[PDB]
Order: structure tokens, then sequence, then C-alpha cells
RNA sequence: UAAAUAUAGUUUAAAAACAUCAGAUUGUGAAUCUGACAACAGAGGCUUACGACCCCUUAUUUACC
């Protein structure tokens, strides 16, 4: 193709081109439009093999250091299968949480709005936003809703998880969340709704919107709301927290986090300490 | 063997009833199916042959009892098995401080009256019919198996109507043994635990795989056709009396 | 310590609750008697003294709870430990092939309503009230203390009904124990054997000497101070939670 | 089924493992006994045929386990099921002040080395014999039977060491049921109580009468065929797993 | 109250048996400690002030408990209760067939050792000298209290030979108690959970704190303290014997 | 409207550290092993390249006499 040599003579030009790139990511290459999504595509992959090289590099010295020190070179209670023992625990309290943990909502109807970039990004929150799920003490029931199963979010998805994706504990499904629970029971969280959340009330069921906008989308979640007759809210950033730097469109991961702490009793000084601290100076 | 004895199976529409009444027909006896008349047993009845009767009735109704139990005399003569497996579960905790809810009395007392009552009424007029039975060799009249489950030893959390239920059945089970030997019936619980049953099946399904996998061994939910084992072992075996067998595959239930 | 704590004894008018309530309210704490109306408990609230109320109420209906709570809560301002007491007991075979007489379906349902239902009832209803308490330094809501029998283990002919409601709360000791843990309430069962209540003291010499006998040690009716004593070791340690305390001088009933 | 299987039955030329080797022989298996060089085992499995062989061999050592198993290995090429039924029982108090007798630490060591240290010897020992084998359709690999007693719950008075040494069987049960789960390896405990062994036969005869008069149901001692017939079930049903099956006819031992 | 009650605390120096000194001791009574020498029992019974003396002795040896025995006779010239707090922990699979690896013997037979034989050597020889005690106004002579573990009932992957040993305590606690009862002798026994023994906290703290989670309520590990606290309670009462009490908080331990 | 700023797990400094996901029956350094994901707001340009340089959009914080 075209395209093969048009890296090749790249590379010459020395355009911070990757030394070996998969068939799988030149046709990625060729979607791109632009001489500057190639330009920048290519140096996402560059960087890729970098950490890659480092980390190999750095990683074989583990092994080296390990073994020369081996060569160099009782009572017990409990055998050391701790790490065994907490995923049996954990998924223990997830069987629960999906019989009486209160309901959150993820919603996958923005996979419209999502380049490859931030739809990769979305499914790497999403996977750090239900790890965190799960070690809590008291982990929400996580609905993954508008998922649909030929959708590239399901696909990432399964990949990212492989087998343990049928194994989850947690409830995905393609229908929309007013499908689910009753219309006065939802509401809507986002950094543009005119309504400040104050307390975090446990009879309530709060929808995030599984969407990582790199590219500002302002008001994308609250016409969603809007269009069906559900209640929005936004977090009292501004309230306690002296925001200097940043766009106050939060993490998923630091989303649920804020939540969880929430839901244990925890108040805002607490609950708020997730917000990277970049964004604010201080507290009150 | 069993060929030739008479079982009264409660609830034997579905479930592990329906199972135990599948072995015990297939190995000779007759079975008499004794569920809601909406349970939709007078087709089993009919598909498991001419040994196998359905008889519409409500546990918690010693009426309606006795009228199953005239309908097997008149069928059969005799009754030499009984078969509790009827029951009924709710997934509500004791009291939800989150969400101020606290748990309804009537699904306590709904949970009572079939899994606990309706078992003692079974026992108290299937006894009466078995009293009329001759001692055979050994000096048996008749055997009562009343289903438990491992939620009356530990139970998960929002299980405390069910487990209350199922508590009482294991704890009456010994003074009834002991109330009924000297007639010469034998008294003995089941204690299944995760089985392919539409009381565990109404679960999220990703729940029932979880469930399933931590089962030591085997690592699967249990099958109906192995609860019907074990009942024509005990019936079988004369020495098996107020004791709780446990059959869950030595799977003990966090909450 | 239990000094300051507001308690709840369920059937605190005599017997087991009021011995209870006799120690908790000479240690420090207040006691709120919830009896019948006909057992006298206003006059047992008088002779306590000022720190003792009596709340009538019927455990078995939530309207009659909830009143009497409501009272705890006006005189004292909250609820620290809620002793299930409140019980009765019947004797009747579950079937006399001699007398062709069965076990009526009444008594069974009426030992389960007062035994059984009523205790949860006050278990849910109650809870409800430590939930509104504050957790103390060890994060701990209140203490529920449950009224078993030794008969929930090995009952005795004649016990299949008191058997059954026993044995459901030590079934349902556990599943609620999980289902309050994160509340922070313990709960926590006492299986007391032969005490000498007025129900027991009321039975013949010649049958209440002998059963004074059978304990291996002491040789003598249970004292129901004992009883407290338990009740306040169960209150003051915070370890102790979905456990069944058997307290019967390590006496295993026959038949 | 049970045909094919090979069954390495420990202490069975005599009582109840001799009774298990007969059932199993005759049902198709084949049995190897495994008892003392001077217990007559070989003039038992002759009797059998040549589907059973004798393995003389000691429970408490290593050593003679592993050639026993080795012999088991070469005739039939495999081991299927393992059958825990050698013991002994003592018969003394922990201290009688009036005869200032005081039990003997030896006599201690000795049932807890045979009963419960040789129960757990054959058990690690065997259960690389299982390890072997391929797994079948159901993913089982073997299954391992013990002998506990009902001295293990209700002991009486001298059967400190025997309930010490059985205690730890049922103790060890699950645990073991556990380990080897993903093996595919079924452990399960049978906690029989005064069986037609020569040990009870050997006690007075007025003594022997007695008890077998106080079993509610059947009124007589435990049939070691009965016992062998539970075996079969429990090899049968693949969901039985880490549970004790107690096989006493509810009799609950007392002072 | 335990106020002139003299105590020998068996393994004393450390751990429960530690907690349980300090507190009786403080409440007026004298303690004996019983460890080994290498222990440092000699600091802690001076520190415990001139009501707490340090027998060194091995539990497992007759001669080694006979006079620590003999030593609390002299200082002190009773003995009125016992603790057998003195145990080993070993952690071994039964069988690794990826590893290949059996389960030692001699590993098993330490535990046996320690745990069980030397908790029943010390009960024999105890009851000796508490035998020699004039009863008192209840006919009390002393009381022995074992320290059992949940273990016993439910134990995890590779605690076969701890669960055994464990096992064994619970099983012949109340033929203990049957056999000491007309001495006067109350046998009692105490399961804790997960406690704060140096055992258990040497482990790092990410694991300790999964273990703290893993307690329904409270969530953390057992303070030694509260062990102390339900010794004295047992002590203090007359009614509890042949009793086991888990302190664990409603912890059942998942494989 | 204008001027400085913007790290999509979080910080540091101008590539690392600590975290995340999958697999692990771990003999108590698993304190590890084999994989997964590595985009400094976004888009379009310039240049042999540059995280430079240059327009445009959104967002944040200040100022607007
Ligand atoms: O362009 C700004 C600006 O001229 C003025 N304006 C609004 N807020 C401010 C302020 O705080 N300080 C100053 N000095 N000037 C301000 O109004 C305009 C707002 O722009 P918009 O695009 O939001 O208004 P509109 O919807 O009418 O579209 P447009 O045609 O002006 O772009
Ligand atoms: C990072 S935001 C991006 C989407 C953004 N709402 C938009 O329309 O462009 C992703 C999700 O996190 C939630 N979220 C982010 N910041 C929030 C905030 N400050 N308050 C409430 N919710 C917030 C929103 O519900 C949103 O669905």
């Amino acid at each position: 193709a075209a395209t093969r040599e048009f890296i090749e003579m790249w590379r010459l030009l020395g355009r911070e081109v990757p030394e070996h790139i998969t068939e799988e990511e030149l046709k990625t290459l060729m979607e791109c439009v632009s001489n500057t999504a190639k330009k920048k595509y290519l140096k996402y992959l560059y960087t890729k093999e970098k950490v890659k090289k480092a980390r190999q590099i750095k990683k074989e010295m583990k092994a080296a250091a390990r073994e020369e020190a081996k060569n160099i070179k009782k009572n017990f209670l409990f055998l050391r299968l701790w790490d065994r023992n907490m995923d049996i625990a954990m998924g223990w309290k997830g069987a629960q949480a999906m019989q009486f943990g209160q309901p959150l909502v993820f919603d996958m109807a923005y996979e419209n709005y999502m380049k490859r970039k931030e739809l990769q990004n979305t499914v790497s929150q999403l996977l750090e936003s239900e790890g965190w799920n799960r070690r809590n003490v008291d982990p929400f029931h996580i609905y993954f809703c508008n998922l649909k199963i030929d959708g590239a979010l399901h696909r990432e998805l399964v990949k990212r998880y492989q087998e343990k994706w049928d194994k989850l504990l947690l409830t995905s499904t393609e229908k929309s969340h007013v499908d689910l629970f009753p219309k006065d029971s939802i509401i809507y969280l986002t950094a543009d709704s005119p309504n400040v959340m104050t307390t975090f009330r446990h009879d309530k069921v709060y929808v995030i919107g599984s969407f990582v906008d790199k590219s500002m989308q302002p008001g994308t979640s609250l016409a969603k709301a809007k269009r069906l007759n559900l209640a929005t809210e936004c977090l009292p950033l501004d309230k306690y927290l002296q925001w200097e730097i940043g766009n106050k469109n939060l993490t998923l991961d630091q989303m649920i986090r804020i939540l969880l702490c929430l839901k244990n009793n925890g108040n805002w000084q607490e609950a708020l300490q997730f917000v990277p601290k970049r964004k604010h100076t201080g507290f009150l | 063997s069993v060929k030739g004895l008479v079982a009264v199976i409660t609830g034997g529409a579905s479930g592990l009833g329906l199972a135990t009444a599948e072995r015990l027909v297939g190995q000779g006896a007759s079975a008499v199916l004794l569920d809601l008349p909406n349970s939709g047993g007078e087709a089993q009845a009919k598909k498991l042959g001419n040994n196998c009767v359905f008889a519409p009735a409500d546990v918690t109704s010693e009426k309606d009892v006795q009228t199953a139990l005239a309908l097997a005399k008149g069928k059969f003569g005799r009754v030499d098995v009984a078969v509790n497996c009827a029951g009924i579960a709710v997934a509500s905790k004791t009291y939800n401080l989150k969400k101020g809810q606290t748990h309804t009395l009537e699904d306590f007392q709904r949970v009572l009256d079939v899994n606990l009552m309706g078992t003692f009424n079974v026992i108290r007029l299937v006894a009466g019919e078995m009293g009329q039975n001759e001692p055979d060799q050994g000096g048996q009249r008749g055997v009562i198996i009343n289903t438990a489950s491992v939620a009356a030893f530990e139970g998960q959390v929002g299980q405390a109507a069910y487990s209350a239920s199922k508590g009482g059945i294991v704890g009456m089970t010994l003074p009834i043994a002991r109330d009924l030997a000297p007639i010469g019936i034998r008294v003995m619980t089941i204690a299944p635990g995760l089985f392919g049953t539409p009381l565990l099946t109404s679960l999220p399904e990703k729940v029932c795989n979880f469930l399933a996998s931590q089962v030591p061994f085997p690592s699967r939910l249990g099958d109906p056709a192995e609860y019907a084992h074990l009942v024509q072992a005990i019936i079988e075996n004369p020495f098996l009396n107020g004791e709780v067998i446990r059959l869950d595959g030595a799977i003990r239930m966090q909450p």
C-alpha cells in the first residue's frame, strides 16, 4: 500500500516514528485525515515503545539482581495465600452488593461523541472505577446501561477483562437507566447542573456518564438529562474548594471514589480529598 | 429398596420435590405430588406415569393437607414416605440504616407459615396416616424427610426470615424423631446448599455463577437429582434418624 | 460498664427478664419493662425505683412494641440494650397413636408468634431505635440479646413446638448479626437450660427435684440472677457477637 | 455406581471396616483390607475372593501404610476410595477423687495415635495415590470416608480420650476437604454410635442390652451392614463433601 | 468475685495467657505463670507484682507440670482456676498435587502433643489439686478454662493439624465436665477468632488490615484483654459448664 | 473583552515514583512472576526535527478605573 512507504520515508526524516509497527496500527494511521493527526499518532506509538524498552531494560535488571542475591545467600497460623483470600472476600461482598447495594449507573450512551483515543481512556478509568468499588467496605451496585453488545466500548471492555468480563459482579445491559429505575429516584450528576448537591441521599440513584471528553463538549450530559425529565446535580467544588487551575469535570475513578466516601458517612473534607491537588489551592 | 413404597412429596411439582418424585417413581415407588393448584403439578403427574398423582393442596392449611392425604389413601391405600420440599424465601435485611428500611413483619410471617408451619402441618398429619401402617420386619411405620437449608447454620445478609424458618426445622428434627420413635417413624432433615432450583434461580445470573464457583468440590450448583439420591439413601438406611445432613459440597456461606 | 445504659427487657415483669432488670438497674443502668398489661410489671417497675419504668405491650403486635419503644425514648432518650426474654412454652406430642391425638396447629402457631415472631418483631423495631444512637468509641450502637432454649439443640418429647421456635432464634442469630454488623449492633443469643423461673417451679416437687439432680454441676435449677450475670458479661464484652451461649450446667436432655 | 472402584478400607479385618468390604466387594468393587498382621484379615480377604486383598500395616506408622498402598497399586493399579475404620477405645475417668486415680497420659496418647494420628496418616498418604488418578467425568479423583463417633458431640464418663481423638476428626474433616478440593477428592466423616461391633459387644451384656434399648428408633445396636450402606451412599453421591453424618438412631448419650 | 482465688495460667508469659494474668492479678486474684523456660515469663511475673509467680514447665511433659503445680501450692497453698492458653500454630497443606508435597507426620504429631495432649496433661493434673480444695457454698472446687479456636469448627486451608488439635478440645470439653462434675470442677472452653496476639501482630500491616475487615463486627483484631474478660465472667458464673464459647465477633473463616 | 494557565489515576521534575486491570493454591521478599494499559486540554498548521514556534475552540483563574 502507498501508506507503508509513507511511513518508511518519515523514518528517514526522523519523524519520531517507532521501529516496529503492526499492520493493525497502520490502518489506524490510515484513518488520520490530517498530517498532524499522523504526526500525533506516531508520537504516541514512539513513546509506547520507549516506555516498553526502558521497562524491559529495567526489568531484566531486576531478574539479574535477584538471582545474584540468592546465590550469595517455624510456627505459622496462616499460609501465604492472601491475594487469593482477598479476591474471594471481595467477591462475596460484590455478590451481596447486587442484591442490596445502592445502584450506581454508568451511562454508555456517549460512544458517538468519543474518538478512539478517548474511548480507550474511558475503559481505563472504568476498570479503575470498578476496581475501587470492589475494594470498598460498602461497594455500589454498579450498572452499565446503554452498553451495546457490538459497540466499541463493549468490545474494548472485553479485551481488557478477557475472561473476567463475564465474571464481574456488575449489571451490564442495553436498556436505558430510565427503564430500570423510577424517574423520580434518578439524579444525573454533571458539572453543568444548575443545582448543587449538598447531601448524599442513599435512596437516590446516581448516573455517571462514562464519557471522557478530551476535546471539551460542555453540556453533552446535561442535554441527555434534559431530553428525559431527570434531575441533575453537581459537586460543591466551588463551595468548599479554592479552585484555581484545571477543568471541573473530574475523572470517573475520582467521581466514584468521592461518592464512595460520601456514602460511608464521610464529610466533604474527606470526600473531596480525591480531587487532584493541582486543581485547588487548599480546602475551606 | 423403595419398590412398592408410597411417597407423599410436598411441593413435588418442581425443584427438589419433582426430582425426588422422578427417582422414586423410576425405582418402582409411587409418588403423590402435593403442591399448589397453580404449580402445574398436574402435567408433571401425567408425565411421570400412572404411578404418580397430583394432590392440589396448600401446606399451611390443615384442611387442604387432609384432602391431599385422603387422596393418597384412595389411590394407593397407604403412605410410607413423606418428603417436605415446599418452601419460599425473601431477600430483605432486618434493618437498613442507610435507607431507613425495616423488615416487614408480614414478610417474616409469610416465610414462617410455609417453610416452618407448613412443614409441621404435614409432619403431624402425615404421621397419623403412617400410624395406620403395620410395622415391617424392622418395626418401622414410615420415614419423614424434611428440607432444611445451610442458612439454618450460617445464613447470608437478608436471610433472617428464611434462616429462622429453616432453623426451626433443624431444631425440631430431633424432638419429633423422639416423639414418633415409639410408633417407629423416622424423621430426618436434609440441608441442601446451592442447588439448581427456582429459589436460587431468582438471583442474578452473575450472583449464581459466583456462588456456584465458591463450592470447594464439586464447583457447581447442586443437581436436584443428587438431592433425590440422598433421599433414597435415607429411606433405605434404617439407622438414619434425627440427624441433619448437609448436602452442599462443603461450602460455608460468607456474608 | 453498664452504668448509664438504657435497656429494654421484653417480658421483664417476672422470670428471667425481671432478674436481668434487677441486676442492670442495681448496676446503674435504666430498664424498661416490656410485658403484657396483666403481667403486673407496673409494680415491679415501682419496686426497682425511678430508674425503671413499665411499658405494657404485646411483642406479637407491631403497634404495641412501637408505643412501648416511644415511651422508652421519651423517658430515657435512647435505647442501648435489648434483651428478649418474653416467651411461652407448650407441652404436646406431635402424634399419639395410643390416644389417636394429633398436635393441633393452634399451639404450634401460638408459640411461634410469641417466641419466634415476637422476638423478631422486637429485634427489627428496636434496631431502628439503636440506629439513631451515635457510635461509641468502639463503634457500637447497641446490643441485642435473645433468649433461646437448650431444647433448640436436644428437645424433649412434647417440645416440638417449643424447639421449633427456639431453633429458629438460633438460626437467625447469625444472619441478623451479619445484617446489623455495618450498623454496629451486636446480636447474641443465650440458651439457658432449666432455671428456677415461676413456670418451672410450679411443677410438682416429684419432677422438679429430679430435673435439678440431672444437671452435672451445679446439681440444681439455674438461678435467674446467674442469667442476668451472663447478660451483663455479653453487654460489657465488645467481641461477643453472633454466638449461642448455653447456660445450663453441661446438662443434655433425655427424650 | 461403585462397580470397578478400588477401595482401601482401613481396619477392614473386623467390625465396621469388614462390613464395608463385604458390601463393596459384593457390588463389584475391589477392596484392600488394611489392618494389623495379627488381625486375621487375610482369612477375611480370602473369603471375599480375588477382588479383595489383605495388606498388613500399622496406621500409626508411615512406612507400613506406604507399603500397603503400594500393594493396592500393584494389585489393582489405582485407589479410588479410602475408608478409615481402625481405632481403639479406652474407658478411664479423667480423675477419680474417691479412689485418687488420675488418668494416665500413656492411654490418652495411645488413643490419639491410632484414632486421630493414624487417620490423618492414611489420609495424607492415600491422598497422593488418588492424586495420580485421572479426573472422571465429574472431575473427581477419589473419596475419603472417616469414622468419628457420637462421643465427639455427646461423650460419656471415661470417654475423654476417645472423645478427643474423634473430636479432632470432626474438626479436621472440613480443613482436609478444603485442602483436597482443588485435587478433586471428597472427604466425608461418619459418626456412628452404639454399633454391633466386637468392641461394644465386649462390654457387659447387661449394659449393652440397656444401651440397645436407649436408641429411640430402631431400639437396637447399629448393624455394621447399615454403616456399609451409608458408605456406599456417600461414594455414589457427588455432592456429599466436608460433612459429618450422625448414624446413631437419634441417641444422645448421657453422663 | 475473683478476689483471693489462685489461678494457674498455662502459657501465661505472652498472648492470651498473659492478658488473663493481668486482669486476675489486678482484680485481687493470684496467678501462676506456666510457660517454657525460654520465654520471658520470669520478667512478666516480677512486673505483675508479688501476687504473680513464674513456674517454668513444659505442658507436654508430666514431670514439668507436676513441679509447676507443686510450686503454686507452696507459694499460695491452693489452686482454684486453671486456664489452658499454651499452644502452637502450624500451617501446612494435607497434599499439594502441583508441588508433590505431602503433609509431614512429625508436624501433625507435634501440634497434637502441645495443643491437645498438653492441654489434657494439665487438666488431669490440676484436677488432682482442685480435688483437695474444700467445696465452697456452691459446692465448687475449681474452674478449668480451655482455649479452643474457630478452626475447630471451620478451619482454613492448611489448618488440618491445628483444627484436629483444637477440635479435640471442643470434643472432650463436655466429657471432662461430666467426669469432674461429682468432684465439683467446672470445665469450660473458649474459641477466640482473630486476636491481636504477638503471633498475629507479627504479620505485615497489609495482611492485618485484611484480617481486621474479615470480622463482621467489631472490624478489628480481638483485644487480648477482651479474652480475659470472658475468662473472669466464666469464673464468676457458677452455671457455665461444659460449653464452648466463640469469642470471634460473629466471623466464619473462609477457605 | 484581555492577559497568564490546562498532566483524564495522582505527584515530581523537565522521564521516573506511587497506583490500576488479567492470570497465580504464593512455605511466609508474593517486598514476586507472566501479561494488559502508557497520548502533559482539543483541533489545524509549520519544520530535517523540537515538548519549540503560529493561528482556532473549549475550560480555569484574575483584570476590565
Ligand atoms: O465577547 C464578550 C464580551 O465582549 C462581553 N462580555 C461578556 N462577559 C464579559 C466580562 O465579564 N468582561 C468583559 N470585559 N466583557 C464581557 O460579551 C461577550 C460575551 O460573549 P458571548 O459569545 O457569550 O455572547 P453571544 O451569545 O451574544 O455571542 P457572540 O456573538 O457575542 O460571540
Ligand atoms: C469527566 S465528565 C465528562 C463529561 C461532561 N459531563 C461533559 O458533558 O462534557 C464524566 C462524568 O463524570 C461526572 N462528573 C465529572 N465532573 C463532575 C462534577 N464536577 N460534578 C458532578 N459530576 C461530575 C459527570 O456526570 C460525567 O458524566
